[PDB]
Order: structure tokens, then C-alpha cells, then sequence
């Protein structure tokens, strides 16, 4: 119930966080490993509106990771 | 102008009305205080949440939201300007045969 | 350390009073001894007779290995379906023991919170080291033995690592090497199998159906307590007992004796004892009929 | 009558809501109410002491 | 100024919320960091005048009932709708015009 | 209001008396004593305290570990108090009142006999087993249809001669939060040995008793507590139970408490049934 | 007489109530500094005339008065668990020498653990980025437990050992903050070393989640991982790590960085096995009749402490004769016939890498 209230304050924070619109100022920058119990609310239109995933480096990106270590 | 109202909800919209129960009628009694009111099931609009078992009974009660409160709107109380949504694709709208 | 002096406002340290803690955390079971020794009961002998050893070789017989240099078992197991009688016979062995006993089993490892169970076999150890020489014997290690393998989740998952410090204690750690632990299940089934070491549990002993010599003996020693008309085979039941366990032929005895009461019978005879055989075990009433 | 402006100042000023939890036999009722209290009634007006009940 | 400063430390002040009232004319108001209580009138603002459920100011020397304000339940429900989708309206869509 | 009025007369008395032994919060249990004078007390309220006594308690009269009153100001000993958990799920649990007596019985003469002969024939003369016991049995086992199940229990209910006896509902043992109904089964016996040999029956004792297991993943690891937990409180040398037991079921699993009965309890015997 | 006085003098300086803790979090004026209790209440007060604010800094554990609250005294550092964790000690060092094989599990984890201490220009000589961290795993044979216990005391330097059980800290298991804790003295007594075993039942999964217990787990991760994803350097601490099986730590863990190096035990050679009953038979003396081979070559397939102990304990099932020194006639039966008891429940010793 704590929790529920620090999800509250996620809620809260959530709440909040809106006041920036407009301008000044914040980046929303999002890490997780599992996308699994994240809440509609979370990915809100609003909050999430941008996904980066990871692309996994490959020839290019490879060649790119051989030569940038030697 | 008459009011809006979604389905479940996460996680904490819950408990936030009332402690424990079929957790239904708590929301069957917000319309009470607001007519009209707009009921709405969101989303459970996709094929991906099938999986033809795992998902049923996930849907069951998502399909039930809709029947225990179609069972409380005709089945018994009262009385008009309540309403509800639903959105699926294919399958369950197969499915929704079964309930139709 | 812990319970240092002090009173609200004046916030000063007068003495240090030891020590620990808690309640029955702290005491599991602290009892006499068993009121009963193990001569009465038999035909186990040789495997107790060796798992007497473990007790009592660190109560005395560590000397012998003062010569040449080796160090005592730490880790024993008791196992079977009752009965056998571990039951009695692991609690019987403490009354030889002589050292304080304490008695943890599986409802005790049943934690309500979390780290009670690691930070009470911290303090199990504590005051086993604190009272060594002293006798632990544990039990139902199978509620916890096994946790899964993959999530997700086990909660004696996170009590596993009680005994995985038991472990740590007994493999990591010296400080355990007094106050010799045993373990006992009603089986073995399905557990940590890496628990074979010296430090973890070692003695492995099957204890199988009680045999012809125990059964007839067992309840002999539980019919000594009564009467007898002085006929009784004592092999009837010792031939015809197949997968009667050594408890069960404890109750052969009573519904001989119940049918004895309401027969307003001054002693019990074969005839009746006998009758008890069948009557206990097994099953039926059913019907006798096409032979008869 | 005249009672009711007597014990008025026995409950007053205010007065808390606890939750009933068990009874010593006596009838001196011990509650855990937040956080936690208890205490020893034995009053003689309004019970009914008995189905008030535990819990 | 120093008078309320005299007068607010010996009690302090708090916020209730209404959740009965009493025909000894008592009210069920809750401490809310804490256990509830039960308190009186309160004789300015009567029992009818607020109703189960609303915000009092929670007087801190009878334990009281000080002022009233508005309380909010919906505001959090409808904001957790809200949260979801905005809704424009017939101009803001199109293609609709069968369905409509 | 006669009864109202001479209700409200005697707060006089009872503010008098309030003073005195009000204060008796909080319940605390004790810790250790380490000589005569000195004792260290523990509560819930997170108040720990290595503190004296009132003169009304003697030493040798005191458990460690014990709910006791106390003057918090001193923070004296005021009383012990015995009573420890559990709240009403036992209060439901455990029940009194007599009805439905022997007579209901629909004609099974010696299927009720045998199983009368096990529970209130001893508990008629407790004496019976002083020349001839040996002893009372220990348990028995009852399964079959539902007829006629639990009403052998209402005809101990009504034919209970001593103390109101406990009924056990099987859905109330498994819990969430690990743990919970694993306090209730070892220490409702203590509040059943608080009633010093009051019988208990437990019902659903299959669905409660699950066995045995599967690999993975349970799922039943928390309810194979219990089971064998049950075992270790049938492990448990005293008394046992004092109470007997009186056990009815419906299929022959579970088999761990069904395999561990003949190496405890005895007397299996079945319904009755259709004649 | 006098002595006693001088208690009492003693005793006339304690009726001065002791002061309360306080972390000063950040400041206003010279006047006003924010500052908090341990309870959670904030505070501004003034200071004591001794003291500058470069003495204090925002962000610094000191002491408040009981009345005026004001800032008077303080100490930059203190904590529980952390020197309790030190005092476990093994014998050896030259227990180096007595857990047998094996080699490249022996001499590698000195090439991955020693030379990053002593010599980081040998990394920077040819640029290789030192190895922060080591794992072990298992258990095919065994040893993971002792050869970091063994190291502990053989590497000496400076280490800190962590038990790996009361973490979870009953109510409120926010304690990975006290990883930390403890990551800031190693980062204040650096260099230092931390053995760990069983990261797997910290390592869970949350693959599907359920209840409670298992959220507070996973969070006690995030902690572990954005210590080691820093922002910070730990380098001069050396993490270990040890448990059942390197299965369930998901994939975090299990990418270097968080996890250096795989090591690992198998099963021990004969050849190896040979040497390890040496040290098994060291300690214990007998008549002088002996074959290594002979147990070597009876009992097969089994584990240092395995075979020791059996060994140990067939010299103990043998002075059940009460004679006193013991040939490997009853160990050749013994050591044979025991742990073949003993290998009954070597089934389902073998997991997942
Ligand atoms: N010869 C005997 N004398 C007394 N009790 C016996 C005997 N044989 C079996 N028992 C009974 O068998 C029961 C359980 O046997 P066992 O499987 O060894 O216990 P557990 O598996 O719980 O350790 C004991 O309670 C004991 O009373
Ligand atoms: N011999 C009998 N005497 C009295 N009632 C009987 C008898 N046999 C069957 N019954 C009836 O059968 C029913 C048993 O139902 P129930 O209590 O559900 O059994 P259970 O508790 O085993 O599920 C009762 O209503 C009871 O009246
Ligand atoms: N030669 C040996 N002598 C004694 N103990 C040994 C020997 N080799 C390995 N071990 C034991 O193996 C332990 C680590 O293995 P671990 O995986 O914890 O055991 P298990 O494989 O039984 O789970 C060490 O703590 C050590 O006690
Ligand atoms: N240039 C890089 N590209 C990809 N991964 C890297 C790079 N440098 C380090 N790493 C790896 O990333 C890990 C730390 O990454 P971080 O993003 O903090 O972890 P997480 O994504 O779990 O929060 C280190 O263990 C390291 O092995």
C-alpha cells in the first residue's frame, strides 16, 4: 500500500509530469528490459509516444564493432 | 456531455473504489451517480490476446464485464442511459457469436 | 552488539545485558529428554548402531580420533514411511544424548516474513555454538527440499538459502563443526540433491519394513505395558505381516484389547488378538460369497 | 434525562474509533486498533456487551 | 496573528472526511494519517449541510470539525479515463458517416 | 430504558474505578529475566523495554515470552494475560450449541457403533481406560457418499456431553501470504488444549491434505506444508490429541495422511451407504 | 577510592543528553541549512561558531542538538554491516595447494583476479580493460565454496566477504540500497574483494509474475544492475560469484561486465582425484600400507570433499573396531561400499549451464 501509493506517486508523478506541457522543460527518456508489466497508462498518448528497440548490430554494425575495439 | 467510463483498469483503480469484491458493481454504481453514462471496454481489441486458452478466461471476465453488467442492466435495477462497447477484429467476434 | 542500556532523554549506555532473542524463535523446542529409552524397541538395531555413533562419538569418542587425526560426521539423515517409528526413535535417541535438544521441523520453517528462518538458523547456530555441546535434529526437510529449479516462484526459494547457509555454515563456513545435526523426512524423494557431503547431510539409511524379528519384538514391547494369556504365536502376525508398519502393529494390540473391553474380558487371548489381525487391515467389509 | 448530561462529559470532548477484537472473560474487552491499542471496558450503559462480538 | 499563533500549537489543525454522521448529532470522520474518529457538531455548519463522504477541515483541540471543502473521487476515476484518448468530435473525423 | 437508565447510573463507579488498572496497556510479551529483580519486555507497538514489575506479580508465576499488562509510564508487570491469537476465523471455526442427536440416525446400527464405541464411549467414563488402558485410540477414517456425512458430527453435537467441540471448514485453511493457516493448525490445538481435550473434526480433509506432488511447480509446495505440517502436529508426541480425532473424507487420496494414519491413527470404517 | 571518584566525575559528564543524528542535505544561509532526521522530517537551523561550511558540505552525515537543533558536531562515515562481513576466515592459503585440481580453474583466476591489482599498467601495456568481476558455477564436482573461501585468505590484499541470506531485511526489503552501502566503503577501503554465492535466488526472474515476495526481489536486481551500469567505476572491487546453477539471472547478468569471466568445476580426474585423496590422506595416518590408485582406480566419479569425507569416514566406520591405525582394506570396502550409498542420490546432479 506504500508501494501503491509510490505507484500512486507513479500516478502522482504521472499526474505532474503534465505540467510541463508546454516548453520548458523535460526529455522522457525510457529503459526497460522486459516491456511485460508496464501500464496503458505508462505508454499513454502523451507519455510514450516514441519507441526505441534494439536493433541488433550486424555486418555493418559488426565491422563497425571490430574495428571501433581494435 | 454524458459521462465516460472505461473497463479494467490496471492495478490500483481497483481497491480505489471499495476493498474487495466481484469488483463490478462498485463500478455498476458510479452510473448511479453520473446518467448518462458512456461504459467502455478498453481495448481488448486485437488477435494477439487469443491464444485460445491462456486469454479466454482473461477474456471470459472481460466478456463477463460486459455480461454481469448486461445482467445488471436488464437482468434487474435500473433503468436507462447506461451503455457500453466492445471492439474486436475476428475470433472473438466469433466468439462473441457464442455469447450472441 | 544488542540491549544496551538506556532511558529516553538522558541517551547513555550503563552495561550491556545478553543476549539474543526470541520467544520460541529463540527456543524451537527445549524439553527434558524423551521419557523412554531405545532398548525397548528393536530389530533397527545395527543402523541405529551406527547412527548412535554420530552422537555419541563427539559426546565421547572424538579421543579415538585425536590420534590419528580425523574429524567427526557432521551431516546424517533419517529417512522411511511410517514405521519404522523415527518419530519416536529420532526424539528416543536424545534421552542418551544428555546434551539440551532442540527440535525444528517444516512448521517451523514456514516463515510468515522473510529472513526469520536464515536469521533464526543464524541464531539456531548461535545458540548451538553458544550452548556446545547441545543436540539439534531437524525434520520435514522435504517442505523445503526442493526449490523448483526454474521461476516462477517458489517462497522457500528464498528460504532454501537458510539452508543454503545451513550450507554455507556447514561449507563455507567452520563455525558449525559442533552440535551434530540430523535430518528426517517421511521420504526422500525430491530435494537439493548436492546435499551429499560430510558438512551437508551424509548417513543415508534406509529404513525398510519392519521385519519378523522387530514385528513380533515391536509390539511385544508395546503389549508388555498389558496382559497376556501367556499363549500367544507372536509368529502368526510375524508370517502373516506384509507391508504392516511398526505403528500399525501398536494398534493390533488396541482393537484386540477394544473387543476384549466390550467381551468384558479379564486378559486377551490369541484367539482375539489374532482376530485384530484382520480386523485393523485390511479394507473390505465387502462380501464373502462363491466360496462360501 | 440528566444522564445524557452526565456521561457526556466522560465521552467528550471527543471520542475515537477503535475495533473490537477480544474479550478477557471478565468482560474487559481487549482491542487491537490503530496502532495496535487496547483496552479494559467494562461499561455498564448501551450493551449489549455480549453481540458486540470479536472482530 | 499571534493570538492564532497562540491558539494553533497547543492542538495544531487537520483535514477530515465525512464518512456518517450521527443522530447524537455526532459525525464519523477519519484522521487520516491515523485511526478514525467520531466527533460532534460543530454547531455552525448542521448535519444536513454536508453529507458522507466530503472534505472538513479536522479541528485539532475538541477534534472537531472546523470548515468545510470539496472532496474529489471522480476527478481521480475520470482522470484515469482521461488519461487514455481525448475525444474531438464529428468534425475532427471523417469516414464515419455511415456508421454515425 | 429502565434497563438504559440504571445503565448510565454507575459510570460514577466505573470512572472511579477507571483510574486504577486502566493503563494497563499495552499487551506485551516478555524476553528474559536474568536475576530476581530485572526482566526485559517486548511488544508490537516496536516498544522494547528491559524493565521491572509491579509488587502484586511474583517470579516463579511468570512465562517467558508472555502477554502481560503494564504501566507504561513504569512500565511495570501488571497481569499476565494467556490469550495469544487467533481472531474470528477461529471463533467461526470453533463452535457450540447441541441439535441433531442419535435418533436421526437412519437405521445403521453397528457402522455408527463401531465409530461410537471410538469417541464418546471413552469420553462417557475418561475411568474406562484407567484399569484396562492402554488406551483410547488415536484416529479413525470416514468417507463414502454424502450420506450421511458431517451429521455423525451433529450427532456428537448434540450427544456432546462435556465441551462444545471445534468444526474445521477446508477452504479457510488454504490462504495467500504464505503461512497463514500453517499459525492456525499448530497453535488452534493450544486453544483446543486451552479447552483440555475438546474434540476437533476436520471436513475436506482430502481437498486440504492435497498429495502427493507434482515436479514443477507448485503451486502445492505451500499446501504440502500443511499436510505434513498436520503430520508434524500428528508428530507431535503430546498429547495427542486428547481429542482423538474424528476424520471424514471422500476419495481414498490423499495418500500421505491416508499412509501416515496407520502409522498414527486407526479405525477405518465406512459409510453406510445403501442397505 | 580515587578511581572509583573519577567514575563518578565519569558519571558527571553523562547526565549531558546525547545529541541526535543528522544528514545535512544542502544549505540556504549561513543561518539556515537543510538538514533532515532519520525519521524524515526537515529542518534549517544555524551552526555552531567553530565550524566553517567546508567542514559540513550539503550531502554530509553530522549531529544536531536536542533543543536548538543547531549544527555542533558530526562524522563523515559510519555503517552496520560492513566490517562484520570481514571476519570469516579460512585456514590457508595453503589450502591453495589442498583443493587439488585444477589448474587452469587454480591458475587462471590469479591471471584474472591477482595481476589486475598489482599491475594495471600490463593491462594498459597492451590496452585490455581490467576484469572488475569473476564467476564461478556448478556443480559438476565441487569446490566453488571452498576455492573462493581458500583465495580469500591465500590472495590477502583487502576482501570483504557477502552472506548472501538476510538481505531481504523482513519489512521494507529496499535493502539493495545497503549494496551501496556497502559499494561506498568499497569504494573508500579500495582496493577490496567480494566473494558471492547464490546470485540465483537473488537472480530471479520475474518470467511470469506473481505475488509479492518475488516483486521485492526484482527490484533488489535493479539496483545491482545500475550499480554495475554506472556512472561509477568499481574496478578496485572484484566481484565473485557462485550459486547452483548459472541459469535463472537472465540475460543482465549473464553478459560480461556483470559477469567477467566464466569459470567453472567438473568433475575431478582420477588423475586429479589422485591428488586429491594426498591431501585427504595427510591429515590421517595409518599403517604404512598404501595404493592411491587403488581407491583412485575402486572409487570413481566422485568429489574432493566426497571422497574425503567418505574417507574420513571409513577410517571412522574402521576405528568402529576400536583398533587404532587402519590399512586401506576397510577403506577399499568402506570408501567403496559407502559411497555407492552415497552416489544413489548422485542422481539429477546435472544442470544447466
Ligand atoms: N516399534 C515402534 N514403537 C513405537 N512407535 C512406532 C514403532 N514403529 C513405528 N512407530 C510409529 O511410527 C510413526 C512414524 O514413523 P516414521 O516414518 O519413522 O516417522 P517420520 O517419518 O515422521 O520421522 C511414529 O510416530 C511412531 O510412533
Ligand atoms: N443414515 C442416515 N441418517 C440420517 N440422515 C442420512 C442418513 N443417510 C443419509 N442421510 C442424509 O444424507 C445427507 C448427507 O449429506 P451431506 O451432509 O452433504 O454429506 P457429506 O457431509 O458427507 O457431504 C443428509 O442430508 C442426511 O439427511
Ligand atoms: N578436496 C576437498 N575437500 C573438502 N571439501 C571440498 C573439496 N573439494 C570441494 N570441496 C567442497 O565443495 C564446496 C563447494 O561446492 P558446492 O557446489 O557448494 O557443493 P555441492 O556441489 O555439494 O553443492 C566447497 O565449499 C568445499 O567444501
Ligand atoms: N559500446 C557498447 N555497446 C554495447 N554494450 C556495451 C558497450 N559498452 C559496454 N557494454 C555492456 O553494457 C553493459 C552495461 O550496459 P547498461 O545499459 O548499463 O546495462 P542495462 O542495459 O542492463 O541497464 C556492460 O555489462 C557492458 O558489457
Amino acid at each position: 500500500g506504500a508501494d501503491r501509493e509510490v505507484q500512486r506517486i507513479l500516478l502522482e508523478l504521472l499526474n505532474q509530469m503534465d505540467g510541463f506541457d508546454q516548453n520548458v522543460n523535460v526529455k522522457v527518456i525510457m529503459a526497460t528490459n522486459r516491456a511485460d508489466t508496464l501500464d496503458p497508462a505508462l505508454l499513454r498518448p502523451g507519455r510514450l509516444d516514441r519507441k526505441i528497440e534494439f536493433p541488433l548490430p550486424d555486418r555493418r554494425q559488426k565491422r563497425l564493432i571490430f574495428s571501433t575495439i581494435t | 456531455d454524458c459521462t465516460f467510463i472505461r473497463v479494467s483498469g490496471s492495478e490500483l483503480v481497483q481497491k480505489f473504489i471499495g476493498e474487495g469484491a466481484r469488483m463490478v458493481r462498485e463500478l455498476f454504481v458510479m452510473a448511479r451517480e453520473h446518467a448518462p453514462s458512456i461504459i467502455f471496454m478498453d481495448e481488448i481489441d486485437s488477435i494477439g490476446s487469443s491464444r485460445l486458452e491462456g486469454g479466454s478466461g482473461g477474456d471470459s471476465e472481460v466478456q463477463r464485464t460486459m455480461l454481469e453488467l448486461l445482467n445488471q442492466l436488464d437482468g434487474f435495477e435500473a433503468t436507462k442511459n447506461i451503455k457500453v462497447i466492445m471492439a474486436t477484429n475476428r475470433i472473438d467476434i466469433l466468439d462473441s457469436a457464442l455469447l450472441r | 552488539g544488542d540491549l544496551v542500556g538506556v532511558n529516553k532523554d538522558s541517551y547513555l549506555i550503563l552495561e550491556t545485558l545478553p543476549t539474543e532473542y526470541d520467544s520460541r524463535v529463540k527456543a524451537m523446542e527445549v524439553d527434558e529428554r524423551p521419557t523412554e529409552q531405545y532398548s525397548d524397541i528393536g530389530g533397527l538395531d545395527k543402523q541405529i548402531q551406527e547412527l548412535v555413533e554420530a552422537i555419541v562419538l563427539p559426546m565421547n569418542h572424538k579421543e579415538k580420533f585425536e590420534n590419528l587425526g580425523i574429524q567427526p560426521p557432521k551431516g546424517v539423515l533419517m529417512y522411511g514411511p511410517p514405521g519404522t517409528g523415527k518419530t519416536l526413535l529420532a526424539r528416543a535417541c536424545a534421552a542418551q544424548t544428555k546434551a539440551t535438544f532442540l527440535k525444528l521441523a517444516g512448521p517451523q520453517l514456514v516463515q510468515m516474513f522473510i529472513g526469520d528462518g536464515a536469521k533464526l538458523v543464524r541464531d539456531a547456530f548461535a545458540l548451538a555454538k553458544e550452548k556446545a555441546p547441545s543436540i539439534i535434529f531437524i525434520d520435514e526437510l522435504d517442505a523445503i527440499g526442493t526449490k523448483r529449479f526454474d521461476s516462477e516462484k517458489a517462497g522457500d526459494r528464498e528460504v532454501q538459502r537458510t539452508m543454503l547457509e545451513l550450507l554455507n555454515q556447514l561449507d563455507g563456513f567452520q563455525p558449525n563443526t559442533q552440535v551434530k545435526v540430523i535430518a528426517a523426512t517421511n521420504r526422500v524423494d525430491i530435494l537439493d540433491p548436492a546435499l551429499l557431503r560430510s558438512g551437508r547431510l551424509d548417513r543415508k539409511i534406509e529404513f525398510p519394513m519392519p521385519n519378523e524379528e522387530a514385528r513380533a519384538r515391536i509390539m511385544q514391547i508395546h503389549s508388555r505395558k498389558m496382559n497376556v494369556s501367556p499363549d500367544v504365536n507372536y509368529e502368526e502376525l510375524a508370517r502373516c505381516t506384509d507391508d504392516f508398519n511398526g505403528a500399525q502393529c501398536k494398534a493390533v494390540c488396541v482393537e484386540a484389547g477394544m473387543i476384549a473391553l466390550r467381551r468384558g474380558a479379564t486378559e486377551l487371548t490369541h484367539e482375539d488378538y489374532m482376530e485384530g489381525i484382520l480386523e485393523v487391515q485390511a479394507k473390505k467389509k465387502a462380501n464373502l460369497q462363491y466360496y462360501a | 434525562e440528566e444522564e445524557r448530561s452526565k456521561v457526556d462529559d466522560l465521552r467528550g470532548t471527543p471520542m475515537s474509533v477503535g475495533t473490537l477484537e477480544e474479550i478477557i472473560d471478565d468482560n474487559h474487552a481487549i482491542v487491537s486498533t490503530s496502532v495496535g491499542s487496547e483496552h479494559y471496558v467494562s461499561i455498564l450503559s448501551f450493551v449489549d456487551k455480549d453481540l458486540l462480538e470479536p472482530g | 496573528l499571534r493570538e492564532e499563533l497562540q491558539l494553533l500549537q497547543e492542538q495544531g489543525s487537520y483535514v477530515g472526511e465525512v464518512v456518517r454522521a450521527m443522530d447524537k448529532k455526532k459525525v464519523l470522520v477519519k484522521v487520516h494519517p491515523e485511526g478514525k474518529f467520531v466527533v460532534d457538531v460543530d454547531k455552525n455548519i448542521d448535519i444536513n449541510d454536508v453529507t458522507p463522504n466530503c472534505r472538513v477541515a479536522l479541528r485539532n483541540d475538541s477534534y472537531t470539525l472546523h470548515k468545510i471543502l470539496p472532496n474529489k473521487v471522480d476527478p481521480l476515476v475520470s482522470l484515469m479515463m482521461v488519461e487514455k484518448v481525448p475525444d474531438s468530435t464529428y468534425e475532427m473525423i471523417g469516414g464515419l458517416d455511415k456508421q454515425i | 430504558a429502565p434497563p438504559a437508565l440504571w445503565d448510565l447510573a454507575a459510570d460514577k463507579q466505573t470512572l472511579q474505578s477507571e483510574q486504577p488498572l486502566q493503563v494497563a496497556r499495552c499487551t506485551k510479551i516478555i524476553n528474559a529475566d536474568s536475576e530476581d529483580p530485572k526482566y526485559i519486555i517486548n511488544v508490537k507497538q516496536f516498544a522494547k523495554f528491559v524493565v521491572d514489575l509491579s509488587d502484586q506479580v511474583a517470579p516463579t508465576d511468570i512465562e517467558e515470552g508472555m502477554r502481560v499488562g503494564v504501566d507504561r509510564n513504569k512500565y511495570q508487570i501488571h497481569i499476565p494475560l494467556p490469550p495469544k491469537i487467533d481472531p474470528t476465523v477461529t471463533m467461526m471455526q470453533v463452535e457450540e450449541k447441541p441439535d441433531v442427536t442419535y435418533s436421526d440416525v437412519g437405521g445403521c446400527k453397528e457402522q455408527i457403533e463401531k465409530l461410537r464405541e471410538v469417541v464418546e464411549t471413552p469420553l462417557l467414563h475418561p475411568e474406562r481406560f484407567v484399569n484396562l488402558g492402554i488406551e483410547p485410540p488415536k484416529g479413525v477414517l470416514l468417507f463414502g457418499p454424502p450420506g450421511t456425512g458431517k451429521t455423525l458430527c451433529a450427532r456428537a453435537v448434540a450427544n456432546r456431553t462435556d465441551a462444545c467441540f471445534i468444526r474445521v471448514i477446508g477452504s479457510e485453511l488454504v490462504q495467500k501470504y504464505v503461512g497463514e493457516g500453517a499459525r492456525m493448525v499448530r497453535e488452534l490445538f493450544e486453544m483446543a488444549r486451552t479447552k483440555k481435550a475438546c474434540l476437533i473434526f476436520f471436513d475436506e480433509i482430502d481437498a486440504i491434505g492435497g498429495a502427493r506432488f507434482d515436479d514443477g511447480a507448485g503451486g502445492d509446495n505451500e499446501v504440502q506444508r500443511t499436510m505434513l505440517e498436520l503430520i508434524n502436529q500428528l508428530d507431535g508426541f503430546d498429547p495427542r490429541g486428547n481429542i482423538k480425532v474424528l476424520m471424514a473424507t471422500n476419495r481414498p487420496d490423499t495418500l500421505d495422511p491416508a499412509l501416515m494414519r496407520p502409522g498414527r491413527l486407526d479405525r477405518k470404517i465406512e459409510f453406510s451407504l445403501p442397505d | 577510592t580515587k578511581q572509583y571518584e573519577k567514575s563518578e566525575n565519569d558519571l558527571k559528564a553523562l547526565q549531558s543528553v546525547g545529541q541526535i543524528v543528522g544528514e545535512v542535505l544542502k544549505q540556504l544561509t549561513e543561518e539556515k541549512f537543510i538538514v533532515k532526521a532519520t525519521n524524515g522530517p526537515r529542518y534549517v537551523v544555524g551552526c555552531r561558531r567553530q565550524l566553517d561550511k567546508s567542514k559540513l558540505k550539503p550531502g554530509t552525515r553530522v549531529a544536531l542538538d536536542m533543543t536548538t537543533l543547531t549544527i555542533m558536531r558530526y562524522l563523515p562515515r559510519e555503517v552496520d554491516p560492513l566490517v562484520y562481513n570481514m571476519s570469516h576466515e579460512d585456514p590457508g592459503n595453503v589450502s591453495y595447494s589442498e583443493i587439488g585440481g585444477l589448474s587452469e580453474q587454480i591458475r587462471e583466476l590469479r591471471e584474472v583476479i591477482e595481476l589486475p591489482l598489482t599491475n594495471p599498467e600490463l593491462f594498459q601495456r597492451v590496452g585490455i580493460i581490467p576484469p572488475k568481476g569473476c564467476l564461478l558455477y556448478g556443480p559438476p564436482g565441487t569446490g566453488k565454496t571452498l576455492l573462493a573461501r581458500a583465495v580469500a585468505s591465500q590472495l590477502d590484499c583487502n576482501f570483504l566477504k557477502v552472506v548472501s541470506s538476510s538481505i531481504v531485511d523482513k519489512y521494507i526489503g529496499e535493502s539493495a540500497r545497503l549494496i551501496r552501502e556497502m559499494f561506498n566503503y568499497a569504494r573508500d577501503h579500495q582496493p577490496c574483494i567480494i566473494f558471492m554465492d547464490e546470485i540465483d535466488a537473488i537472480g530471479g526472474r520475474r518470467f511470469s509474475e506473481g505475488t509479492s515476495a518475488d516483486r521485492e526481489i526484482q527490484r533488489t536486481l535493479m539496483e545491482l544492475l545500475n550499480q554495475m551500469d554506472g556512472f561509477d567505476t568499481l574496478h578496485r572491487v572484484k566481484m565473485i560469484m557462485a550459486t547452483n546453477r548459472p541459469d535463472t539471472l537472465d540475460p543482465a547478468l549473464l553478459r560480461p561486465g556483470r559477469l567477467d569471466r566464466k569459470i567453472h568445476i567438473d568433475l575431478p580426474n582420477e588423475q586429479a582425484r589422485l591428488d586429491i585423496l594426498k591431501i585427504h590422506a595427510g591429515p590421517i595416518t595409518k599403517h604404512g600400507e598404501i595404493d592411491y590408485e587403488a581407491i583412485v582406480k575402486l572409487s570413481d566419479g566422485f568429489n574432493g570433499a566426497d571422497l574425503r569425507n567418505v574417507c574420513t569416514e571409513a577410517g571412522m566406520f574402521a576405528i568402529r573396531a576400536d583398533h587404532d591405525f587402519v590399512v586401506q582394506e576397510d577403506f577399499m570396502k568402506a570408501v567403496r561400499k559407502v559411497a555407492d550409498s552415497k552416489k544413489l542420490e548422485s542422481k539429477l546432479d546435472y544442470k544447466p549451464v
